[PDB]
């Protein structure tokens, strides 16, 4: 089976720092592109960060550029999302999604009402 | 015996008639061009469809004795990664994106990036149709909404020298719209091995020259494809 | 309520899936062996076939 | 090449030393 | 309350994992070590069937191994004759986009469907000497991907609306509806005993259903990406699936587990069609490298590589007598292998 | 004829000047043109109707280099025709047939390139239509038919001059029928308008219609001007290469006087152009493959491999 379990999360005042993690099992980590998705009340799913297999190309949304950073570790099979300079507007539920096709540079969906490969989510409150 | 001979003669006659009808159909099927309309709920895809008109929804128009067919797949779920493959042999794709709002510009850019880098759509060109120019100008001119909040690179951008603003226009809105176009063009030029190109345009709600734009775009794409196969630059 | 009912149906389906009387894999392998060896002689593609008998040549 | 006649030996020699075309 | 339900679901997961581990024994490869290799199965293009304009998306054979039906995005449904290489019919279509074509087991009707969200029924053995539409099944909300007849009057249809339904042609109403999936189903394959049918969706899982009771008997996992093609075994106890993960696997309902995997480290593109042979030893698959492949089902070695197409293959078919294999591809051509 | 003022001879320095040049233009010929045939033959994706028309021009170019050049190199060194007696009956025929293919094949492409540019809805599929195969057969057949007079018109006379009894392979001054007797007296003007003037007139005229269509997006604007210049680059090379060889025959048949006391000097002048003219005439059989390296990116990768 394919499972994705997130970690971290809690009530943190602005200026704090958290390090999130998602553990992936059942599939080969090294041949996929991963990302992070959040959901605020009264809002649809939004895309935040992404990273390729090796770790060369990195992109972010305009809302967070130097505040957050992403990194991966193939040997431990877990994605990491650093969190710096927290703000009240950054309150949502975080999922560690994965694109469906292997050995590809384009991936659809990710942000949809019912995707197939996504976790339950972790809650961060500011 | 003779009955078998009559049977195979009848079968051959049926083959001849079917082949003749198939040739007739092939004569017509090769003279009509197909287009795909992929957009968002806010974008006025229905509005432009109605303008050039005058489950899957079809529409017909003809310009300079060239037949044009358009399709709109607007009855499925959110997922589109599987039924988008059925348009592998379509000449062009029409993409409509809003410019007044800034919240879903990232979603639109992600859609464009996904379309531009697929294994079955890398030979198909696109026609940008940046819409809602009046709303963008009115909302930027008044204020109360900063682009830097959503895109923290506007401070380091300068207006291009090749820009040709409409003379009764404030430079700030021209700078904004050209930054918006430049982001899409930056995504376009990163990849593409000289096989497909993107044509940008500016479109408002009150427009009546949209068919000619697709006409010239299709002419350019056809000419480029024909030149490629003749080894003639 | 609807989500609770859907979750109950899913966990029930998992419950009948878990409680299924299944036979050892070796016997299934032997059965596949037996079928493959028993019906082997009748496959035109498995082994060469005389050209006269073939209606496709 | 060719010449008008074999008596004009100069043209014949020229065609002897020339290209075949 | 949903948390407690998930907790007991985890308990059931522990129970089923324990059962799966306890039911495992020595791998089938170790006992297939005693078998002998088949050899290189090479076949050539006996005939070619041109006439289509656009790409081929589906194809199905008849019951007498003589007639086959093809579908294309032009809107043409052609019935061919493999022997004489000549056509007998050409039915125009309403909606150009079609992904499925079917043949009745008694050879009197042909059905098709696509993005129009409706399935149509045609009359072949008509007394008026012209093909006409008999019924127009409607009610689905997703696009049609696969539909098959059952005996003469019932057709099982799968669609992207996360559900599969069974109809009856006489009154055109859904007798029963199945809802256990969460993705988009894409394939169907009826069992030889004509009692159960299997399905595969975009959630990397397979579901076995029963027509009368209407409940999912068992669920199979073990794939990474979405599933694209499914088939069955002549015995009716096993089936094989293909996926964009570019690996093929064989599932057994008796053991409720996985037995074999079929992959090679030099393949990147995924599977697009699967079709078993007659005896069940030769396994045929279609890839996206503008070619095909031939596999040994019992062993794992790749023995035989069909080639000749200029685009991706789309469909595969083995006839009842097992005397020919038809391959369709986006080059608008059809070939017959022997 | 009146006694000539001086002998007719060539300075020995000329022999080495032409020989050095002939070595280079030869080597670029077989190797360069065979490569263009290699890529088409190997990969089946390269196989298509537009591309096969190029192979017709490439195939006929190889015949011209192996036939026209090596024989003419020998005649400058030994000044003899010891090859054979019927062998003389074949060189003026095969060599004249290869030139007909090159001129006519150049005319076929200049028509095809206009059809696609003026086409609106046509997608040029990658394949060989049955109609394209008709053009090649017609072009090849008609060439072997229009070279008949050279095949049966030559002979070996045994004339004697300057106390030297030799043999020459020339056109017999006296013929038998009336068709070839007229062919002798008008061959010079016949070669001009059906092997140099004909290809230049129509190919140039057709290419302006194609260029006018395109010239009537910034990167694409460069492309349209780039191809327009490349189109007229190959035509100009074609005009210059064949210019001296054709003019040599004209000056022979226009200004030469049978009673000219110093006809020996003017005659010796006429050999200076013919021997070098063949070398630059063969340059057009070599220019095409380089012109494909500098234009076709797809052919550029194949050339590198």
């Amino acid at each position: 089976q394919v499972q994705l379990q997130e970690s971290g999360g809690g009530l943190v005042q602005p200026g704090g720092s958290l390090r999130l993690s998602c553990a992936a099992s059942g599939f080969t980590f090294s041949n996929y592109k991963m990302n992070w998705v959040r959901q605020a009340p009264g809002k649809g799913l939004e895309w935040v960060s992404d990273i390729s297999q090796s770790g060369a190309s990195i992109s972010y949304t305009g809302s967070v550029k130097g505040r957050f950073t992403i990194s991966r570790d193939n040997a431990k099979n877990t994605l990491y999302l650093q969190m710096n300079s927290l703000k009240p507007e950054d309150t949502a539920v975080y999922y560690c999604a994965r694109c469906p096709a292997p050995f590809t540079r384009d991936c659809f969906d990710v942000t949809s009402t019912t995707y197939a490969y996504r976790g339950q989510g972790t809650q961060v409150t500011v | 015996t003779e009955d078998q001979r009559n049977e195979e003669k009848a079968q051959r006659e049926a083959n001849k008639k079917i082949e003749k009808q198939l040739q007739k159909d092939k004569q017509v099927y090769r003279a009509t061009h197909r287009l795909l309309l992929l957009g968002a709920d806010n974008s006025g895809k229905s509005t432009i469809v109605k303008q050039m008109r005058i489950g899957i929804f079809e529409t017909k128009f003809q310009v300079d004795k060239v037949n044009f067919h358009m399709f709109d797949v607007g009855g499925q779920r959110d997922e589109r990664r599987k039924w988008i493959q059925c348009f592998n042999d379509v000449t062009a794709i029409i993409f409509v994106v809003d410019s007044s709002d800034y919240n879903r510009l990232q979603e639109a850019l992600n859609l464009f990036k996904s379309i531009w880098n697929n294994r079955w759509l890398r030979t198909i060109s696109v026609i940008l149709f940046l819409n809602k120019q009046d709303l963008l100008a009115e909302k930027v001119l008044a204020g109360k909404s900063k682009i830097e909040d959503y895109f923290p690179e506007f401070a380091r951008y300068t207006t291009p020298e090749d820009a040709t603003p409409e003379p009764g226009e404030d430079p700030r809105v021209t700078r904004a719209k050209y930054f918006i176009r430049d982001e899409f063009l930056r995504i376009s030029t990163a990849s593409g091995d000289g096989r497909h190109y993107c044509y940008p345009h500016f479109t408002c709600a009150v427009d009546t020259e949209n068919a000619r734009r697709i006409f010239n775009d299709c002419k350019d794409i056809i000419l480029q494809m024909n030149l490629r196969e003749y080894n003639l630059v | 309520t609807a989500s609770i009912a859907q979750a109950r149906k899913l966990v029930e389906q998992l419950k009948m899936e878990a409680n299924i009387d299944r036979i050892k894999v070796s016997k299934a392998a032997a059965d596949l062996m037996a079928y493959c060896e028993a019906h082997a002689k009748e496959d035109p593609l498995l082994t060469p076939v005389p050209a006269s008998e073939n209606p496709f040549r | 090449c060719s010449c008008s006649s074999l008596m004009d030996k100069e043209c014949v020699y020229f065609c002897h030393l020339d290209i075949i075309w | 309350e949903l948390d407690q339900l998930r907790q007991e679901a985890e308990q059931l997961k522990n129970q089923i994992r324990d059962a799966r581990k306890a039911c495992a024994d020595a791998t089938l490869s170790q006992i297939t070590n005693n078998i002998d290799p088949v050899g290189r199965i090479q076949m050539r293009t006996r005939r070619t069937l041109r006439g289509h304009l656009a790409k081929i998306y589906a194809m199905h054979w008849g019951t007498d191994s003589r007639l086959l039906v093809s579908a294309s995005q032009d809107g043409k449904l052609i019935i061919w004759d493999s022997y004489t290489t000549n056509k007998v019919h050409a039915i125009p279509l309403r909606s150009s986009w079609v992904m499925t074509c079917a043949y009745a087991p008694s050879g009197n009707y042909v059905a098709c469907g696509g993005l129009d969200n409706i399935c149509s029924i045609y009359n072949l053995k008509t007394r008026e000497g012209n093909v006409r539409v008999s019924r127009e099944l409607a009610g689905h909300t997703g696009y049609l991907s696969c539909c098959r007849f059952l005996d003469d009057n019932q057709i099982v249809t799968s669609s992207g609306d996360t559900t599969c339904a069974l109809w009856d042609i006489e009154t055109g109403q859904q007798t029963t509806t199945f809802t256990g999936h969460t993705g988009d189903v894409m394939s169907l394959s009826l069992a030889p005993d004509t009692r159960l049918f299997v399905s595969g969706a975009c959630d990397a899982s397979a579901k076995l259903w029963d027509v009368r009771e209407g409940m999912c008997r068992q669920t199979f996992t073990g794939h990474e990406s979405d599933i694209n093609a499914i088939c069955f075994f002549p015995n009716g106890n096993a089936f094989a699936t293909g996926s964009d993960d570019a690996t093929c696997r064989l599932f057994d309902l008796r053991a409720d587990q996985e037995l074999m995997t079929y992959s090679h480290d030099n393949i990147i593109c995924g599977i697009t069609s699967v079709s078993f042979s007659k005896s069940g030893r030769l396994l045929l698959a279609g890839y996206d490298d503008f070619n095909c492949n031939v596999w040994d089902a019992l062993k794992a070695d790749r023995a035989g590589v069909l080639a000749g197409h200029d685009n991706r293959v789309s469909c595969l078919g083995v006839t009842d007598d097992g005397m020919a294999v038809a391959t369709g591809s986006w080059d608008s051509f059809l070939k017959i292998w022997n | 004829p009146p006694p000539c003022q001086g002998p007719i001879e060539i300075k020995e320095t000329f022999k080495y000047i032409n020989t050095v040049v002939s070595c280079l233009v030869f080597v670029l010929g077989i190797i360069g043109n065979s490569t263009l045939l290699r890529i088409i033959y190997k990969n089946k994706c390269m196989r298509n109707g537009p591309n096969i028309l190029i192979a017709s021009l490439a195939l006929g170019d190889l015949l011209h280099i192996v036939i026209d050049i090596p024989i003419n190199v020998y005649k400058l060194l030994a000044e003899d025709w010891p090859f054979g007696a019927e062998m003389c009956k074949l060189v003026p025929f095969i060599q004249k047939a290869s030139v007909g293919i090159t001129v006519l094949s150049l005319c076929a492409l200049s028509i095809d390139r206009y059809r696609a540019v003026a086409s609106w809805s046509r997608i040029k599929g990658i394949g060989v239509p049955k109609w394209t195969a008709v053009e090649i057969v017609l072009i090849w057949v008609v060439s072997v038919v229009l070279a008949v007079p050279e095949a049966i018109g030559f002979d070996i006379i045994t004339m004697d001059y300057k106390g030297s009894y030799l043999r020459i392979c020339l056109l017999h001054p006296v013929q038998k029928t009336a068709f070839m007797q007229f062919y002798k007296t008008a061959k010079d003007w016949w070669l001009f308008s059906f092997y140099f003037c004909l290809p230049l007139a129509i190919t140039a005229f057709f290419y302006t219609l194609m260029t006018c269509e395109m010239l009537r997006l910034n990167d694409h604007l460069k492309q349209r001007r780039e191809v327009a210049k490349t189109v007229f680059c190959l035509v100009l090379v074609f005009a210059l290469c064949w210019l001296p060889l054709h003019l040599s025959r004209i000056l022979k048949l226009t200004l030469y006087n049978q009673n000219d006391p110093n006809r020996c000097e003017l005659l010796s002048f006429l050999l200076v152009l013919d021997y070098i003219g063949i070398n630059m005439a063969s340059l057009n059989s070599c220019i095409n493959p380089i012109a494909l390296y500098l234009v076709s990116k797809r052919f550029k990768n194949c050339f590198k491999s």
